[PDB]
């Protein structure tokens, strides 16, 4: 934990809570707040996730070299939190886009969310899309690659517990698991019950979500 | 020095591989990612090895290159194992300040030099692999007092080397990349540097004396030297257990033990009383030999010359504590005359035994034994291949 700074891991942890909340909103009937809220908590527990694991790993490759050449500190645990708030104020002023547009214009007058289509002659309801968590996604897509080419240099180090292998799969696999999810149900705008989608919400969070919390706090008792 | 010859012969042969008029054509490659020059091949050198060194194994040749290109005299540019894999990739020659016939030796300290460097060069990456950068953590952990004018002077070689135009600086950096990795190599591949420590470090009268000894050197022609050679081969080249062997029972080959369990077995093969046939010397050697040539002397009433030489034989032997109690009592039992085993002496003989006889000697009875085995091999075996008993035996 000292190799490891306490209020990261607590950041961590808090922030994957969050991210569980896709699966407890569903199974309440969907709304105008509710494709809202998931939108706000998804994207809060991600960056708060995936971001400050990526900056973590900066700073072992310039505590490195810092101490190669001169040991004084280069980077402590008090740097991580500033590079932090930077990405959270953006999502915020994005999110208030996206929720102003709805909040002002389409709230009451021309359009909705709450909204079902129908599979052969059967009624469905739920939330739905636009091009926004297209282009969300797309992003999530490009963060991680920059952290994948940071855990991909950073293959030699004389480390004490080869967090590196831990978290540079966490990130890998979370690349993976989030196209195929998104690929899917950015198709599959049409042949969606509840079901069949619950099913892959399910998927996708239990999946990365105990993957990295497991991969990186587990082994710290080992 | 013993390498050093090694090492100059090698020297002739790159010498004759980087030759103006033949030799190997160090090309400048162009790729869609970029244009690399001067390198070639691992092909090329092998075409130029079959060439002009006219190695018939692709595998031979291929070795030989194998160990020469792990002696530092050339290197594939993306690799730090010294390994020649005959395909496209790229490989250079060496510096002649950097062979390794220059008698170098690094050190710990530069070792942390050029790990300094290294990792001080770029800030993209930890330009390394994780044995360097282990061998770099224990230079840290060791090295408490001294880095700092190492990295100093690390980076003013970089400024030194970088202020030299772009080519020049990753050509100088590969040859002094390779160059060590000979010197201290990976883990796996053997070191090529260590030597084994056992190369660790009346004038006249006599003079004229020497020449008139080779003047009464017996000598005899090549051509003698030529029979005696190859009908020695021949005798028992159809024996060669690796050339020609009748028995094809291989305990080693074709999992059998049954020959030399025959071997074991008293009983002579055929091949065995063949074998008999040509020398007593290989028969005494045999110990059925013995035992048959004796029975026939017994039967014959003359079994004593044999037991004689036998009884010299077994006297060389023992140790110094038997030497006395050997000699006094085998000449009263042979050599004293009145004793019924009367070994038989002309003059100089019973001379030299009665004069040595007193003192046991590791060469006591040599001119005696001279006597009686010129004696037996000129009487008793040719009688003794000639005897119906040897015939007997050798038909079946």
């Amino acid at each position: 934990i000292r190799a490891s700074g306490l209020i990261l891991l607590e950041t961590i942890l808090f922030g994957s809570l969050l991210l569980y909340f896709p699966v407890v909103i569903l199974y309440f009937e969907p709304s105008t707040f509710r494709c809202i809220l998931l939108r706000w908590a998804r994207l809060l527990g991600f960056a708060t996730v995936y971001g400050t694991v990526t900056l973590k790993l900066h700073r072992v490759l310039k505590v490195f070299l810092s101490r190669t050449a001169q040991r004084i500190p280069y980077m402590t645990g008090g740097r991580v939190m500033r590079m932090l708030a930077v990405i959270l104020l953006v999502v915020f002023w994005f999110l208030i886009g996206w929720t102003s547009s709805v909040c002002q214009n389409l709230e009451k007058q021309i359009s909705l969310i709450g909204q079902g289509k129908t599979s052969d002659h059967l009624i469905f309801n739920m939330c739905l899309i636009d091009r926004w968590d297209y282009m969300t996604a797309v992003a999530e897509f490009l963060f991680l690659l920059w952290g994948v080419y940071l855990c991909y240099a950073v293959r030699t180090v004389p480390s004490a517990f080869h967090e590196p292998r831990y978290m540079a799969v966490a990130v890998h696999n979370e690349l993976i698991i989030s196209a195929i999810f998104h690929t899917i149900r950015f198709v599959l705008a049409s042949r969606l019950q509840s079901d069949w989608m619950l099913m892959l919400y399910f998927a996708h969070t239990h999946l990365t979500v105990t993957v990295t919390i497991g991969l990186l706090l587990i082994p710290k008792f080992s | 020095s013993p390498n050093m010859l090694v090492y100059r012969k090698m020297e002739d042969v790159i010498a004759r591989m980087q030759d103006e008029k033949n030799g190997i054509p160090i090309r400048t490659v162009k790729s869609f990612l970029s244009k690399i020059p001067s390198v070639f091949s691992g092909s090329d050198i092998v075409q130029w090895l079959i060439k002009n060194l006219t190695i018939e194994d692709p595998v031979e040749a291929l070795h030989l290159g194998t160990l020469m290109a792990a002696h530092g005299y050339f290197f594939p540019i993306s690799d730090h194992v010294l390994t020649l894999k005959d395909d496209g990739t790229f490989y250079r020659f060496q510096t002649p300040y950097f062979w390794p016939s220059n008698c170098w030796e690094p050190e710990n300290t530069d070792y942390a030099v050029y790990l300094c460097k290294r990792t001080m060069q770029n800030k993209a990456r930890l330009e390394l692999a994780d044995y360097e950068a282990e061998s770099l953590a224990r230079l840290q952990r060791a090295f408490a007092r001294k880095w700092e004018f190492i990295f100093m002077q690390a980076e003013a070689q970089a400024k030194v080397d970088k202020k030299r135009d772009k080519i020049e600086r990753k050509i100088l950096d590969s040859q002094e990349r390779a160059f060590w990795d000979v010197h201290r190599p990976v883990p796996g591949c053997v070191n090529t540097t260590e030597v084994d420590i056992k190369k660790s470090s009346d004038e006249l009268q006599q003079q004229i004396k020497y020449w008139q000894i080779q003047l009464d050197r017996h000598r005899l022609k090549m051509s003698k030297v030529a029979d005696s050679l190859l009908s020695y081969t021949e005798q028992y080249l159809e024996y060669d257990p690796f050339l020609l062997p009748p028995d094809p029972s291989n305990p080693w080959l074709s999992d059998d033990t049954t020959f030399w369990e025959l071997e074991a077995s008293k009983e002579p093969s055929q091949q065995r009383v063949k074998r008999w046939g040509f020398g007593m010397d290989e028969a005494l050697k045999d110990p059925v030999g013995r035992e048959q040539f004796l029975k026939f002397l017994e039967s014959e009433f003359s079994s004593e010359n044999l037991r004689f030489w036998l009884a010299v034989e077994d006297l060389k032997k023992r140790p110094i504590k038997e030497v006395p109690s050997r000699v006094q009592e085998i000449w009263q039992e042979f050599l004293a005359p009145g004793a019924p085993s009367a070994i038989n002496l002309d003059s100089k003989s019973y001379d030299k035994t009665t004069q040595n006889v007193k003192e046991p000697g590791r060469y006591t009875f040599e001119d005696a034994q001279e006597h009686i085995y010129k004696l037996m091999k000129s009487d008793s075996y040719p009688r003794f291949i000639r005897s119906s008993a040897y015939q007997e035996l050798l038909q079946a």
